[PDB]
């Protein structure tokens, strides 16, 4: 199914592509990271203008208007003040910085595991089975474009956790019994392809008679046919 | 309506929006009319 | 069994710097439009806050599309899940060990969290049926209905141990697991110092709230702590300076009590992307990670509800 | 809202309704979809006892 | 909390008096300029009015359908702009989908995708 798999792989390109044209509310962490930049930047102006408690916020004013013995005090008014909002800004400054290097961390985590190789995390790397990732640059982040694999089309069927052929309990090796009403098969987990119950891909182990809801039906044997 | 707005000071902005507080004429307020 | 208990969310507090800071009254205010938009800064944090709280809870619980509930006929190869399993009884509609968790546990508001305790119960709930019905098909996408035997073959499959010692051992593993679980059960019942991270981070917040509420009424210097008092005794010329001794000491006060929320508030979001990592993992699938989903090789994982926490039962 | 050559296109009021508050306090002429925190009610006391 | 009246011998409870935020519901200007108000934990008479956990919201209809969450209220309640007017109701936490449990029933797929 190599053709059917590279043109929905194309159409999944084309439309991640328009979605990302289209919707401007895909890249809202890295907008919202910017506006806080921003907003804590202009926090910051606006509080350089202000009085807290002085008879002004302009320094020359103060100084060529006020006597040095009062001055002295409108100056440390206006500096306590100035002082303060810097050590807020810095501090939130900080946490925010703690919180990108969190999610410089994830994504670090995330390229070696992802991109680098396959991961068995579920919802790790996007959900479904991941199979790849691919990375691309973004300003001041990374976008990752997760393929992966996912089943459609389900269909029901009778199972049966064992057979009993003659006494002994055959178990699959990598798949699993089923059946459609009329005859029983082997199908591997995540894909419906039948078929035909045979000794190399069935062990036998214990007897019919302790595992509960085995059923009746036989097992093939190529070599006989072919002796 | 919205009638009455006048600039706030001789400062020259370019594409911002300015929040001030001074006053104003409201808007959509009931002014009286003379015919006297 | 093994018991692992996680935070998700804290008290969604929003405090008024004005109301505060001045206890309504015109001169207070008008001195503190002095200092600018700090208010507004500290407001902002809050409400950052209290967003990222909802955001948590979403991230760790709503990771289903989906409402599953399980048939009426409790046929499970004999694993009994009553005691896991919302019951129809409790109008709350919680699982026993839900109910006993629960049991167990000045201008400043309080926002209700935006999903109640119901819904989070039909979320675990919903988790739980999944599992139970689909092992980790539905986690993966569509939900594909397996009977439980077959599904604890495969987990076992998956940690290099061959089915054939479930079918064959199939009663032994049954009772042992629901000892198990009513083991669980009472060492949760008689434990008190199980649940002892959730205790910690409410007793932490009430701790910071009510020492928020006793430096209100501290003096930071003025000739006193009670606003009216001041205005009234004081002239004006004086009053002002003794308002902005006050002023000052509560403003530092809020400052410091929302920056030690603030960094509580990263700690607990910390835990809750741990939480959400460890639900996607070793509850929507087998996870090979040693000692991530409890000691000895993980099975299979069930969640239940808790305030403001979630609590894993790792087989 | 002020344009590129110095002159003012439109305004709003503050106070004319909790759409142009919402305006206001967000400081952008165009309010996107959801929920903003605008004011805040206090009762006020009536009568001295 | 609790006072004595000095004439008569009564003990009078004193609760702060009704205070919370005020916030706005509203979709996106582009589309239309009907808004709601909602107070914070205030009773509705001391303000289409609806009374919630989170407090008392006016200028909405609340419905009996439940939908997918567009703008979060709060306490279970979540708004949005419907053919027009803003309403409120009950979040659905998804579409239900009972599966088809059993003993001996298994499904499987049989096509897939790339997503």
């Amino acid at each position: 199914n190599q053709k059917l798999i590279a043109n929905q792989f194309n159409s999944a390109i084309g439309k991640i592509q328009d979605s990302l044209s289209s919707t401007p509310s895909a890249l809202g962490k890295l907008q919202d990271v910017v506006n806080q930049n921003a907003q804590a930047l202009n926090t910051l102006v606006k509080q350089l203008s202000s009085n807290f408690g002085a008879i002004s916020s302009v320094l020359n004013d103060i100084l060529s208007r006020l006597d040095p013995p009062e001055a002295e005090v409108q100056i440390d008014r206006l500096i306590t003040g100035r002082l303060q909002s810097l050590q807020t800004y810095v501090t939130q400054q900080l946490i925010r910085a703690a919180e990108i290097r969190a999610s410089a961390n994830l994504a670090a985590t995330k390229m070696s595991e992802c991109v680098l190789g396959q991961s068995k995390r579920v919802d790790f790397c996007g959900k479904g089975y991941h199979l790849m990732s691919f990375p691309q640059s973004a300003p001041h982040g990374v976008v990752f474009l997760h393929v992966t694999y996912v089943p459609a089309q389900e269909k029901n069927f009778t199972t049966a956790p064992a057979i009993c052929h003659d006494g002994k309990a055959h178990f699959p090796r990598e798949g699993v019994f089923v059946s459609n009403g009329t005859h029983w098969f082997v199908t591997q987990r995540n894909f419906y392809e039948p078929q035909i119950i045979t000794t190399d891909n069935t062990f036998v182990s214990g007897n019919c008679d302790v595992v509960i809801g085995i059923v009746n039906n036989t097992v093939y044997d190529p070599l006989q046919p072919e002796l | 309506f919205t009638r009455g707005v006048y600039y706030p000071d001789k400062v020259f902005r370019s594409s911002v929006l300015h929040s001030t507080q001074d006053l104003f004429l409201p808007f959509f307020s009931n002014v009286t009319w003379f015919h006297d | 069994v093994t018991t692992e208990i996680l935070p998700v969310s804290m008290t969604k507090t929003s405090v008024d710097c004005t109301m505060y800071i001045c206890g309504d009254s015109t001169e207070c205010s008008n001195l503190l439009l002095q200092y600018g938009s700090f208010c507004t800064q500290l407001n902002r944090a809050l409400t950052g806050i209290a967003v990222e709280q909802d955001k948590n809870t979403q991230e760790v619980f709503a990771q289903v599309k989906q409402i599953y509930k399980t048939p009426p006929i409790k046929d499970f190869g004999g694993f009994n899940f009553s005691q896991i399993l919302p019951d129809p009884s409790k109008p709350s509609k919680r699982s026993p060990i839900e109910d006993l968790l629960f049991n167990k546990v000045n201008g400043l508001t309080v926002l209700p969290p935006l999903l109640t305790d119901e819904m989070i119960a039909q979320y675990t709930s919903a988790l739980l049926a999944g599992t139970i019905t689909s092992g980790w098909t539905f986690g993966a996408g569509p939900a594909l209905q397996i009977p439980f035997p077959m599904q604890m073959a495969y987990r076992f499959n998956g940690i290099g141990v061959t089915q054939n010692v479930l079918y064959e051992n199939q009663k032994l593993i049954a009772n042992q697991f629901n000892s198990a679980i009513g083991k669980i059960q009472d060492s949760l019942s008689s434990t008190p110092s199980a649940l002892g991270k959730l205790q910690d981070v409410v007793n932490q917040n009430a701790q910071a709230l009510n020492t928020l509420v006793k430096q209100l009424s501290s003096n930071f210097g003025a000739i006193s702590s009670v606003l009216n008092d001041i205005l009234s005794r004081l002239d004006p010329p004086e009053a002002e300076v003794q308002i902005d001794r006050l002023i000052t000491g509560r403003l530092q006060s809020l400052q410091t009590y929302v920056t030690q929320q603030l960094i509580r508030a990263a700690e607990i979001r910390a835990s809750a992307n741990l939480a959400a990592t460890k639900m996607s993992e070793c509850v929507l699938g087998q996870s090979k990670r040693v000692d991530f989903c409890g000691k000895g090789y993980h099975l299979m994982s069930f969640p239940q509800s808790a305030p403001h926490g979630v609590v894993f039962l790792h087989v | 809202k002020y344009n590129e050559n110095g002159t003012i296109t439109d305004a709003v009021d503050c106070a004319l309704d909790p759409l142009s508050e919402t305006k206001c306090t967000l400081k952008s002429f165009t309010v996107e979809k959801g929920i903003y925190q605008t004011s805040n009610f206090r009762v006020q006391p009536t009568e001295s006892i | 909390d609790a006072v004595r009246d000095p004439q008569t011998l009564e003990i009078l409870d004193i609760t702060p008096c009704s205070f919370g935020g005020v916030s706005v519901i509203t979709p996106g200007t582009n589309t239309s300029n009907q808004v709601a108000v909602l107070y914070q934990d205030v009773n509705c008479t001391e303000v289409n009015v609806f009374q919630t956990r989170a407090g008392c919201l006016i200028g909405a209809e609340h419905v009996n359908n439940s939908y997918e969450c567009d703008i979060p209220i709060g306490a279970g309640i979540c708004a949005s702009y419907q053919t027009q007017s803003i309403i409120a109701y009950t979040m659905s936490l998804g579409a239900e989908n009972s599966v088809a449990y059993s003993n001996n029933s298994i499904a499987i797929p049989t096509n897939f995708t790339i997503s």
